[PDB]
Order: C-alpha cells, then sequence, then structure tokens
C-alpha cells in the first residue's frame, strides 16, 4: 500500500470536497479515513484520505505551512482551505478543498492536528 | 486487461450518476438524460492486478435511444438498473434483460434497484424476484449514500477474472510534492468557494 | 431468580 | 471529415461505413464520440432504410449489418403499411434469402451468431406484420427447409423461440390486443405441426448446437402450449433421462423441467400424476449419478464457482422448490417414494447452507411453504422431522440482524421449527451456546447470531418451559462473561444477554425482581462510555417498556410506590451521560408507561414530575430570552431550546391525547417564540442576504420552527378532544404561521407550515370553514407561484402543497367554493400543473385532486357553479389528461389517467352535466354533448396525431366512449390507441375487440 514507512499522527471520518468555480458548485471527492501521516524517515507530515469500500485515494498533499483553514458560510463544522500539488488522481494538480467532519468537535480537534502538523513541516 | 460493461435500464434510475460516482466520487443531482451513449474507463486495483471497465452508459430515454441494442454488442458484462421508487422501472426489468440477452447470449449480469435512500420505497424486496430464474446477480444499491455500491463491480471482478476470491486491495500512496503571481488568483478561488453553502449540511459527513 | 438478579446486578465488563 | 455518409444526396461509401463503424466499436476517446453521433445521425435518417440492401450485400463488418438491421427493425415495426407493396416482398426475400447464404458458410453460421439472431429477429418482426394472411406456407416450408441441413433446422428453432416470445412474451404491451390473439391463434393452429419436428429433432439426435438450440425453443412453448404436448407423448421421459446427462443440455432442460412443474393438468387424472412423479423420479437420479451425490458439499461447490456450477444449483434449487412446493403431495402418501421426496428435500437443505443471499431467500420461501404445511396439515409433519431437525440448524446458524424482511422470514420458519419440536430446538441452541463457551465457535458474529435465533422463537414454549430455558440462556450467557477478559469482548455478550431479556416480555411480567433489576441495570449501562452501549441500554429499556408497561406503572407487592414514579425521581441522574437523542428516547419511554395510568388526575401529576426539568429550562429561556431577544444568536441557547421541543415531541408521540395539558402548559410562549424566531430568520437575511438560510444561525433557528410545528402536528393528529383542538390551538396557531409564511421569501418559507396545515385540516378540517379559507388566503397562490416554473424547484413545498390542496378538496371543498373566480382558475391550472410531474409524489396527489374535483362538482347539482365548472373546464381536463396520456413521458400513472378520463366521458353519456358544452353559434342546437364530445375529441387528436386517418379516431372513440362503464376494457382500449399511433397503418377494426 506504500504507508508502511509512515506514521498515524491523526485519523478523522471525513467527507472531501472540491470546488467547481466554472460553475460555482461544490463537488464531492471522496468520503472515508482522513490520515495524517508522518514520514519516519523526512519527519513530512502528509494527508491521505482513501474511500471507503473501494480504497481508491481522494487525497493526497503535504500538510504546508502556508495553508490557512478559513471556514464555509453554511457549517461548523467543515474547513475550506486551497491546495497547490494534489497527487490523488496523478499530476500534481492545484484544487479549492472542503472537507467535513460527523461533529463540530472532530473538526475543531481537526484544526489542532492541522496545525501542529504545520508546525513539523517548517522543520 | 479491460472488459466492457453495458449500462440500461429506465430513464431516470441512476445510471449516469453512478457511473459518476465511482469516476469523480461526486454526486449528480440533476437529471440531464444521456444522449445515446457515454463511453467511460473505471479502474479498479485488486489483489489480482488492476481491472478496466469500458463501461458503456446508455440511454434508457427511448426518444434519446440512439443505437440501442446496438451497444450491446461484443459487451462482456452488463449492470440492469431500476429504481425501487418507481415500479415503472422494475416493471421494464423484462425487456431491457430480453433486449440484452439476444445480443450477449451468456455474460454475466448484474440487476441493480437503486434509490433505497429513499423513505417511500414502492418496489419491497419480495417483489423482486426476477433475477432468480434469469441466473442474475441482485442487489440493494444506492448512489446518493454509497449502499452496496462498490457491490456490482467486485461481482463482475470475481465473474471475468475467475478468482471468487478477489478483493479491492489499497492503491499504493506515493509522496506528495512540495508562486506568488498566482496566489491572488488561487486566493480569488477561495473567497468564493467559502460564499459557496456546502451541499447536504443535514447529512451525516 | 433472586440469586440469579444478583449475577446479572455485578456483573462487570471492566475487569 | 467522417459526417460524409450522411449526405444521402450521393452514393454511400461502404468502406468509410465500415470504419466510421469501427471507430465507434473498437476506438476510444473523441474519435469514437464523433463516430458515435454520425452512426445515430446516420440511423435516424427516416430514408436510411432505402441503403440497408446495400450494407448487408456489400460490407464485410458485422457491426453494419447489425446497424443495417437494425433500421429494417424500425422501419418495419412503425411504417410497413406505409410501404409501396413491392418493397414489402423485397425486404422479405432479402432478409430470407440472406438467412438461407448464412447456414450455408459454416464459416459464417459458426463465427457470426450476432448477425444471424438479429436476421432471425428482423424476420420475425416481418411474421409480426405479414403472417400468416400474406405467407400461409412459412410454418410447412419452414420445416421441409429443416431436413435439408443441420444448420438450418438449428436455425429455424432459433426463429420459432424469438417468435413464440413476440406473440406469448412481450405482446402485451407491444401490439393491439386484435394482433395479439391474431398471431396466438395462428401460432396454435399450426403448432402441431411444430412439435412433430422439435419432438424429432430431440428424439434422433444429434449435435448438440442443435439440440440446445431446439430445446430453448420447448421453454418458451411451455408458457402457452396445451398439456398434452406434455404428457400424452414421450417427451418427459427424454427432459428427465436423456437431457440431463449433457452439461450443454443439463442447463436448458431443468429450466424445461421446471416449466412443466407448472402446466396446466387436471389433477383427478391418476395417469398424468404418474407422469409428474415419473420425471421428478428420473431427473433427481441422473443429478445423482451424473452431476453430485445428495452428500456433496454443495456450499463448497457454489463458492468454487467453477464453469456453470453457481448457475446449476441456482436452477437445481428453481426447480425442487418449483416441484415440491406444488406436488409434493404426490410422494408424501406411496412408501416407495418416500426415499424420492426425502433425497430431494436433502438436496435443498445443502443448498440451504450456500452463502448466497438471494439463493439462501430462495429456498427460505420454501421452507416457510412446508412448515407452514407441517404446522396445519394432519400426519404430515413426521415425514420431515430429519428434514426439519437440520433445518433448524441452518437457520439458527444464518439469522440476520433484525434485511429487515429476512428476519421476519426466518423468524416465522424458526418458530414453526419450534412449534413442530420443542426438544430439539433447545438442544440445537444450547449445545450451540456451549460450543460458544468452549471456544470452538466463538466470534461477536456467531454469538450475535445466536442470541437472535434464541430471542426470535420467544413465546412458542409454555411459560413453564419457556423459563426453564431462558434462566439455562442467561446462566450460560453470563458465565461467557466472565470467561472473556476485555471489554470488547464483556460488551459484546452483555449486549446479548439484554437482547435476550428484552425478548421475552412473558417472561419478565412474571418475575418482577429479575424485571426490576434488569432496568436498574440498564440504568447503568446509561454512563457506560465505551460505544455502542447507551444505545443498547435506551433501545433495550424502551423495547421492554413497550412491552411491560403495565408493570411499572401498578403497585408492585413488597414495593412502596409504582415504578414509573422511581424513575422519574432519579432522570436527571439516570439520563445525565446520554446524548440529546437517548434522552428523547428515554422521555418517551415513560410517556408510554404514563399512558396506562388510566386515573387522569394521577397520570397528570406524572406527566408534570417526568416534564420537571424541560419546563424549568423552559420558563427560564421564556424569560431570559424574551428581554432581550439577544440569546437567540448563541447556538447553546437555540440548542437548549430545540431539546426542550424535542423532548415535548418525544413524550407527546408516545401519548397521544393523554398530553394535552403539558401542550398547554407552554402552549402560549411557544407559539410566541415561534414569532420571535421567525423576526430573527427575517432580520437575518435582510443583513446577509439568502445565504443566511444556509449558515447554522438559521438552520438552528429553522430548527425550532420545524420541531415546533411538529409537536403541533403530532398532538392534533392523535387527540381526542376535536373541540379543544378548534376552540383553542387553532386559532392562535394559524395568527402565528401563516402571514410569517405568506410575507416570506421563497427561501425562508418552511414547507412543514403546508405539513402543518394539512394535519390540522385533516382532522378538524369539517369544523374550520373560515380557517381553511383563511389558510388558502396565505398559502395558495404564493406557494403555487414558486413551483409552477419548473419540476424541480422547492421539492419538498411541491409534494406538501398537494398534499394540502387533496385534503382540503376532501374536508373543506367549500373553500373553493369562496375563492375568487380568477383564483379558482390558478386552482385548476395547478391540478392540470401536478399532471405533468414525472415525481410520483405529486402525480399521483394531483391525478386525485381532479377526480375527487369532479365528484364534487357533480355532488352540486344542476346549479350555476358546476355549470359553470363545466363550460370552462370539462374539456380543459379532458385535453389534459389525454396529453399526459399519450406523451409517453408519464407512463407510470397510466391507471388513474384512465380512471379519471373515463369519469368524464361517463358524464356526459349520462347527461350529468346540465348545460351545453358547446358555444352557440358553433353547433346546431339541440345537438346532444354526447355528439359534440365525439366531435371535439376527433379534431382534438387529429391535430395531435394527423399520421392517424379520420377513421381510426372514429373506431377508437366510438368504442372509447360505448366502455365508459367497464375499467378494464376501457384501459385496454387506451393501450391499443397508444400503440397504434407509434406506427402508420393501424387497423380500425382492432377497436372491436371487446
Ligand atoms: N435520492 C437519489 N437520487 C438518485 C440516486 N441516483 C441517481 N439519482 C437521481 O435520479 C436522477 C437521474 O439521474 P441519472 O444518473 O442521469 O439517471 P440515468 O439512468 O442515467 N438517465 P438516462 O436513462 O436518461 O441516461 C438524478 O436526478 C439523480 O440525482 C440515488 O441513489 N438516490
Ligand atoms: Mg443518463
Amino acid at each position: 500500500t506504500m504507508e508502511e514507512d509512515e506514521e498515524v499522527l491523526y485519523k478523522v471520518r471525513a467527507k472531501l470536497f472540491r470546488f467547481d468555480a466554472d460553475a460555482k458548485e461544490w463537488k464531492e471527492r471522496g468520503t472515508g479515513d482522513c490520515k495524517f501521516l508522518k514520514n519516519k524517515k523526512t519527519n513530512k507530515v502528509r494527508i491521505l484520505m482513501r474511500r471507503d469500500k473501494t480504497l481508491k485515494i481522494c487525497a493526497n498533499h503535504i500538510i504546508a505551512p502556508e495553508y490557512t483553514l478559513k471556514p464555509n458560510v453554511g457549517s461548523d463544522r467543515s474547513w475550506v482551505y486551497a491546495c497547490t500539488a494534489d497527487i490523488a488522481e496523478g499530476e500534481a494538480e492545484a484544487f479549492t478543498f472542503a472537507i467535513r467532519f460527523g461533529s463540530k468537535e472532530n473538526a475543531d480537534k481537526f484544526k489542532e492536528e492541522f496545525e501542529k502538523a504545520q508546525e513539523i513541516n517548517k522543520k | 486487461v479491460q472488459f466492457k460493461l453495458v449500462l440500461v435500464g429506465d430513464g431516470g434510475t441512476g445510471k449516469t450518476t453512478f457511473v459518476k460516482r465511482h469516476l469523480t466520487g461526486e454526486f449528480e443531482k440533476k437529471y440531464v438524460a444521456t444522449l445515446g451513449v457515454e463511453v467511460h474507463p473505471l479502474v479498479f486495483h485488486t489483489n489480482r492486478g488492476p481491472i478496466k471497465f469500458n463501461v458503456w452508459d446508455t440511454a434508457g430515454q427511448e426518444k434519446f435511444g440512439g443505437l440501442r441494442d446496438g451497444y450491446y454488442i461484443q459487451a462482456q458484462c452488463a449492470i440492469i438498473m431500476f429504481d425501487v421508487t418507481s415500479r415503472v422501472t422494475y416493471k421494464n426489468v423484462p425487456n431491457w434483460h430480453r433486449d440484452l440477452v439476444r445480443v450477449c447470449e451468456n455474460i454475466p449480469i448484474v440487476l441493480c434497484g437503486n434509490k433505497v435512500d429513499i423513505k417511500d420505497r414502492k418496489v419491497k424486496a419480495k417483489s423482486i424476484v426476477f433475477h432468480r430464474k434469469k441466473n442474475l446477480q441482485y442487489y440493494d444499491i444506492s448512489a446518493k449514500s454509497n449502499y452496496n455500491f462498490e457491490k456490482p463491480f467486485l461481482w463482475l471482478a470475481r465473474k471475468l477474472i475467475g478468482d471468487p476470491n478477489l478483493e479491492f486491495v489499497a492503491m499504493p500512496a506515493l509522496a506528495p510534492p512540495e508562486d506568488p503571481a498566482l496566489a491572488a488568483q488561487y486566493e480569488h478561488d477561495l473567497e468564493v468557494a467559502q460564499t459557496t453553502a456546502l451541499p447536504d449540511e443535514d447529512d451525516d459527513l | 431468580l433472586n440469586e440469579l438478579a444478583l449475577k446479572l446486578a455485578g456483573l462487570d465488563i471492566n475487569k | 471529415s467522417m459526417e460524409g455518409i450522411l449526405d444521402f444526396s450521393n452514393d454511400l461509401d461502404i468502406a468509410l461505413l465500415d470504419q466510421v463503424v469501427s471507430t465507434f466499436y473498437q476506438g476510444s476517446g473523441v474519435q469514437q464520440k464523433q463516430a458515435q453521433e454520425i452512426l445515430t445521425k446516420f440511423q435516424d435518417n427516416p430514408d436510411a432504410w432505402q441503403k440497408a440492401d446495400q450494407i448487408l450485400q456489400f460490407s464485410t463488418n458485422p457491426q453494419s449489418k447489425f446497424i443495417a438491421l437494425s433500421i429494417l427493425d424500425k422501419l418495419i415495426t412503425r411504417k410497413w403499411k406505409l410501404l409501396p407493396n413491392d418493397h414489402r416482398i423485397g425486404i422479405r426475400n432479402f432478409v430470407v434469402g440472406m438467412i438461407i447464404s448464412m447456414c450455408q458458410d459454416d464459416e459464417v453460421f459458426k463465427t457470426q451468431k450476432n448477425l444471424i439472431n438479429k436476421s432471425d429477429l428482423t424476420l420475425v418482426q416481418i411474421l409480426k406484420q405479414e403472417w400468416p394472411q400474406n405467407w400461409p406456407e412459412f410454418i410447412p416450408e419452414l420445416i421441409g427447409s429443416s431436413s435439408s441441413s443441420v444448420n438450418v433446422c438449428e436455425n429455424n428453432m432459433i426463429v420459432l423461440k424469438l417468435l413464440s416470445e413476440e406473440v406469448f412474451d412481450f405482446s402485451a404491451e407491444q401490439m393491439t390486443q386484435a394482433k395479439a390473439l391474431h398471431l396466438k391463434n395462428s401460432m396454435s393452429k399450426e403448432f402441431e405441426q411444430i412439435f412433430k419436428l422439435c419432438f424429432q429433432v430431440l428424439e434422433q439426435g444429434s449435435s448438440s448446437s442443435l439440440i440446445v438450440a431446439t430445446l430453448e425453443s420447448l421453454l418458451r412453448y411451455l408458457h402457452w402450449i396445451p398439456y398434452r404436448y406434455i404428457y400424452e407423448t414421450n417427451i418427459l421421459e427424454l427432459l428427465s433421462t436423456k437431457f440431463m446427462t449433457s452439461p450443454d443440455t443439463r442447463a436448458i432442460t431443468l429450466k424445461c423441467l421446471t416449466e412443466v412443474s407448472n402446466l396446466k393438468i387436471p389433477q383427478d387424472n391418476d395417469l398424468i400424476k404418474r407422469q409428474t412423479v415419473l420425471f421428478f423420479q428420473n431427473t433427481l437420479q441422473q443429478i445423482a449419478t451424473s452431476v453430485m451425490p445428495v452428500t456433496a458439499d454443495l456450499k463448497a461447490t457454489y463458492a468454487n464457482a467453477n464453469g456453470n456450477d453457481q448457475s446449476f444449483l441456482q436452477d437445481l434449487a428453481m426447480f425442487l422448490t418449483t416441484y415440491l412446493a406444488r406436488n409434493r403431495a404426490l410422494l408424501e402418501s406411496d412408501e416407495s417414494l418416500r426415499e424420492l421426496l426425502l433425497n430431494a428435500h436433502q438436496y435443498l437443505i445443502q443448498l440451504s447452507k450456500i452463502e448466497e443471499r438471494e439463493l439462501f431467500k430462495t429456498t427460505l420461501d420454501y421452507w416457510h411453504n412446508l412448515v407452514a404445511d407441517l404446522f396445519y396439515e394432519p400426519l404430515k409433519k413426521h415425514i420431515y422431522e430429519e428434514i426439519c431437525s437440520q433445518l433448524r440448524l441452518v437457520i439458527i446458524e444464518n439469522m440476520v440482524r433484525p434485511t429487515i424482511q429476512l428476519y421476519k422470514s426466518e423468524r416465522e420458519v424458526l418458530v414453526y421449527l419450534t412449534h413442530l419440536n420443542v426438544i430439539d430446538t433447545e438442544e440445537i441452541m444450547i449445545s450451540k451456546l456451549a460450543r460458544q463457551i468452549d471456544g470452538s465457535e466463538w466470534s461477536w458474529h456467531n454469538i450475535n447470531t445466536l442470541s437472535w435465533a434464541i430471542g426470535s422463537i420467544s413465546g412458542t414454549m409454555s411459560e413453564d418451559t419457556e423459563k426453564r430455558f431462558v434462566v439455562t440462556v442467561i446462566k450460560d450467557l453470563l458465565g461467557l462473561c466472565e470467561q472473556k477478559r476485555g471489554k470488547d469482548n464483556k460488551a459484546v455478550v452483555a449486549s446479548d444477554i439484554m437482547y435476550v431479556v428484552g425478548q421475552y416480555p412473558r417472561f419478565l411480567k412474571a418475575h418482577w425482581n429479575f424485571l426490576r433489576t434488569v432496568i436498574l441495570k440498564l440504568f447503568k449501562f446509561m454512563h457506560e462510555t465505551h460505544e455502542g452501549v447507551q444505545d443498547m441500554a435506551c433501545d433495550t429499556f424502551i423495547k421492554i417498556v413497550q412491552k411491560c408497561k403495565y408493570h411499572f406503572v401498578i403497585q408492585q407487592p413488597r414495593e412502596s410506590e409504582p415504578f414509573i414514579q422511581t424513575i422519574i425521581r432519579d432522570i436527571q441522574k439516570t439520563t445525565a451521560d446520554l446524548q440529546p437523542q437517548q434522552v428523547h428516547t428515554f422521555y418517551k419511554a415513560c410517556g408510554i408507561i404514563i399512558s396506562e395510568e388510566r386515573s387522569v388526575a394521577e397520570r397528570n401529576r406524572l406527566l408534570s414530575d417526568l416534564m420537571q426539568l424541560p419546563n424549568m429550562a423552559w420558563d427560564t429561556i421564556v424569560e431570559q430570552s424574551t428581554a432581550n431577544p439577544t440569546l437567540l444568536l448563541d447556538s447553546e441557547t437555540v440548542k437548549i431550546i430545540a431539546n426542550i421541543i424535542k423532548t415535548n415531541v418525544a413524550v407527546c408521540t408516545s401519548m397521544g391525547a393523554d398530553f394535552y395539558p403539558q401542550l398547554g402548559h407552554i402552549y402560549y410562549n411557544m407559539l410566541q417564540l415561534y414569532r420571535a424566531v421567525s423576526s430573527m430568520i427575517s432580520a437575518q437575511v435582510a443583513a446577509e442576504g439568502l445565504i443566511a438560510t444556509k449558515t447554522p444561525k438559521v438552520r438552528g433557528l429553522r430548527t425550532i420552527k420545524k420541531e415546533i410545528l411538529k409537536l403541533v402536528e403530532t398532538y392534533i393528529s392523535k387527540a381526542r378532544n376535536l373541540d379543544d383542538v378548534v376552540k383553542v390551538l387553532v386559532e392562535p396557531l394559524l395568527n402565528a404561521v401563516l402571514e410569517d409564511y405568506m410575507n416570506n421569501v421563497p427561501d425562508a418559507r418552511d414547507a412543514e407550515v403546508l405539513n402543518c396545515m394539512t394535519t390540522v385540516v385533516e382532522k378538524v378540517g369539517h369544523m374550520i370553514p373560515q380557517g381553511v379559507i383563511l389558510i388558502l388566503q396565505s398559502v395558495f397562490e404564493c406557494t403555487l407561484d414558486m413551483i409552477n416554473k419548473d419540476f424541480t424547484e422547492y421539492p419538498e413545498h411541491r409534494v406538501e402543497f398537494y398534499k394540502l390542496l387533496k385534503v382540503i378538496n376532501e374536508k373543506s371543498f367549500a373553500a373553493f367554493l369562496e375563492l375568487p373566480p380568477a383564483a379558482f382558475k390558478l386552482f385548476v391550472d395547478a391540478i392540470c400543473w401536478a399532471f405533468k410531474h414525472n415525481n410520483r409524489d405529486v402525480e399521483v396527489n394531483g391525478l386525485q385532486i381532479a377526480l375527487d374535483l369532479v365528484k364534487n362538482i357533480e355532488r352540486m347539482g344542476n346549479v350555476p357553479f358546476a355549470n359553470e365548472f363545466h363550460k370552462n373546464y370539462f374539456f380543459i381536463f379532458v385535453s389534459e389528461t389525454f396529453f399526459v396520456l399519450t406523451d409517453s413521458d408519464h407512463k407510470s400513472g397510466f391507471s388513474k389517467q384512465a380512471l379519471l378520463l373515463m369519469k368524464l366521458i361517463s358524464l356526459v353519456y349520462d347527461n350529468k352535466i346540465s348545460v351545453p358544452l358547446y358555444q352557440e353559434a358553433e353547433v346546431p342546437q339541440g345537438t346532444s354533448n354526447q355528439v359534440y364530445l365525439s366531435q371535439y375529441l376527433a379534431n382534438m387528436l387529429s391535430n395531435a396525431f394527423p399520421h392517424l386517418t379520420s377513421e381510426q379516431i372514429a373506431s377508437f372513440l366510438s368504442a372509447l366512449t360505448k366502455q365508459c362503464k367497464d375499467l378494464v376494457v376501457f384501459k385496454g382500449t387506451l393501450r391499443d390507441f397508444l400503440v397504434q399511433i407509434k406506427e402508420v397503418g393501424g387497423d380500425p377494426t382492432d377497436y372491436l375487440f371487446a
């Protein structure tokens, strides 16, 4: 699965969204376990999300420290941030993401582990 | 190693939305009728290597029927679909099956009852029995909640490869990589993203 | 049953 | 550049067609997509059929000759009668001559099955048009041609197979009852010659491809042929002996014998019974010797998926279940048939072990059939004691969690098996419980499945035997919990201990101390952080409250008060660690008990003590949020208010009419709060726009309103004192919910307002005349405008709107009589607007309103409003119904369209309309409505279907009008009309079928 040489820092169930600004519409991308994976050899923490049942990747990017977690106008359990290099479906395309969780606690906790991992990528 | 899959059924049952959920992961809320056929390559990762599906997403609207049974030629597997919220869709399953097996005499076929995510279910499970005599595999499925949405492709893959112990495995995850000439543009797309509300805020996820 | 009622009353799933 | 074949002014490039075709089939990408939009446009060309004789003669691509036949199929189907009589014989001879040419070239007959099968079907489409009136020699010449080649005879079995299908199996929707009956009669008159060819080929051998194609046509014949062709020949002997040995024929032969098990059989003739027993004997014998014995592990064979095994076992399951559900009585009397009967059931026992859900549901339906017969029919149950013994284990080991329907069926079979033998079922359940304790078969899935089977058979053993049994289970289940180590493994057992006790209320109602212990331990589990234990405790609590509620309201001996009071005193401490949804279930469970207290003032005392906490929190927020109403933006304040209301909904749900005093305790401030919450919902939209309706601040506010309406809807739907509802509840409700709904933006109008008005009108509508009249003034026009632009926007308002108009038409119909004439027109436009919806939750409702509205006008008698209604809207309702009936886009509602149209036609042929339907100048005076109706309809159908002759519209309308009293025939006449408008040249004599 090419995940052995890594460590699990945070795990949460989520529904991932992407923006289609050409249509002004949110489009789902995946539902499954959103994991934070710290590289044992490079200490880099990435996001790796796989869809349930089919186990297909829908998110694969570095938790970059220059990323900012803004709220969505109609949600207290979601975060909207812009990604500049996601390699889920191939080349490092850039996406405007939104990730939603089951409750507000998991979302606020997600912002915690997301700003922690933002620091480990500065080292 | 790709296989041709014809997807047939009454208009409005969920054929196109089903395929988009497997391609993009999105759920299309709008009904836009298919014109003739839409061919899509769809890849699944199994413990016996990858398997590819050339999904011929056909049109159940008769006015948009296109080649009709011409699309079924050389199909190696098939999915008949109907809508459990519309009895006339299960009623037309004998027709859709009849037109199919005349071209594809001996292929694995899955019968699917979509939209089981709706309370007012009109086609009750005890009424669905057409698959028994015709040797078709049945699944209650739903493209909105993904209930059993992997099952029809897992059964066909077991039937086309010949391994009853075939299972979908996790695709290997590579490493992700790491200008101000586009920051004002990426910010321009974020200001609109925030002010566009997320769909289905009353859902579980 | 007064004895059975105490077997289930005491029952600890933390052991 | 590929779009050149679309220019028909030139000649066709056959080689370019073969490129365009292969680019679509074998190609990919955008070149494949463009190749399709051309091949489709080529096919849809109304003159493309003229080039089919080039493609079929000159092309080398088999997929081109397929599409050529597709164009021919369209031409033969829809315009065959518009053809000059010359072409009809050129096409017929070209297709016949082509099929002959492919049977001669074995390279074609072998490697091009698709093109041959397509050709045979196109030949059948001609037979549906020309045979036998213009082709009487077809069947005799078909038989002579069959003795001249194996490839022809085999292909002739394919033509007859498709022919029998198109005539007897798929003709109801596709052809008229006249033309259908014509071909059924034509094939019966010539079948004796067809069966001769079939039986000869089956007996003379020898090519397996010819044998199978022959057997496949026999399967279609068994749908309709007289029984003598099966029982008065020697063909059952061949199906059951000769053809069950070769795997090529085995599959189709089994399907044929499965059909033979369902023919027309005089159950008085002692010889046909021997035939029905004999072919079953032979079949089970060839299976035992040539396939697999009765002891073979069929669960393992199915799991290996070798070749066709999973379909043979599927078909063997269908054959045995079909035969034994109809003929096992023939085997139960004779003692020389006892072993055949049992072996047959032993095969089913093996199949029942196969891990295949749809296969299991099949055999389970037979077991249901059998064990119900052994429960009622005398002397039969002892024949199956060994079959039933194994069946108990089969079901105990595959008990599903309580598909919801698979469980009820499994329980029903398992309950029957307990009545047939209590002693054997105990031994199986306790020994399985023992094998869970030694650890051999121990698993989470396996202990739950066993716990469900034990819980499913409650109430079928004597209260004494059940008592002994439950205790043995509770003992062993507790001992299993001391055994296992780990909260996870112990919670799995401890949860099953609660499912079992929740399943035995008869046991609990006789032992108070044990029941009291169980409830108190359930309360303790409500402080258990383990995932799934709090919901386990809350579900089991209310589950046992439902069946033992009497023991919670009466004063049990050795207790100082009824236990309901003890639950109320500690309810805060009991429900302290539960989620808000679990608290509502707990409060709902208490309402179940309080409803048992028939002492009124004592039931009221309990209700006040139960609602103590949500009332103290209610008065607090009533005060601290009425001055000043700033807290309604604070989320925590909104969430407390919703939970207070949702608690009232919980209790009102289980107490119903016994809830009125608590509703009165909060009613006037709850409606005030409904107002104050509406003020900020509108103030937030004016400050942040329509996006505020998505913000959680407003979504929480709109939740309070959605729950306030839901509490009122719940009580009124269940109230007994309807007078108090009218004179206390309806008055402030309308003056709180209607103007807010009317003067709000469409994106801020709660669709439950319409639902709440529907329940108000459903209960007390006949008592609120001006109330209904006021409800329409505020919700009719403004909601109709929200939905009268497309079938999509505001789907919830769309459904509740027509639910509300429906009940108003049923109850307070006088409210539409008091509508302004301009507003009554919108009411008619809305009803027809519902016809066009594909959404059946709107289409059926709209069709119903029209049907009831017409009856509501018929009851008014010969009065001006009724006459002006028929003058204005009668022919609108007729034409609108005809539109949705013929446009082929509303086929789901054909029955109600037919019913409504029949009511409109009958209203004229019984003179139930007083005034003439027409204008004084457009038709001579004295002309009846029966004539002007047959003229309006004739004109309307000609302008909408110009391809119909004037003689078709006449015969159709003639038959249709004189059948407006027989719905099954009326409906059939519409189906014949719908068939004839898809083609040209329909026979007007086809409407004389009845
Ligand atoms: N509630 C619900 N709606 C569904 C589901 N699947 C599809 N739909 C909806 O049903 C409608 C039909 O969409 P579509 O995928 O185009 O069906 P189709 O069979 O491809 N139509 P056509 O025969 O013309 O090609 C859509 O509005 C879609 O949102 C479902 O699982 N649940
Ligand atoms: Mg489609």
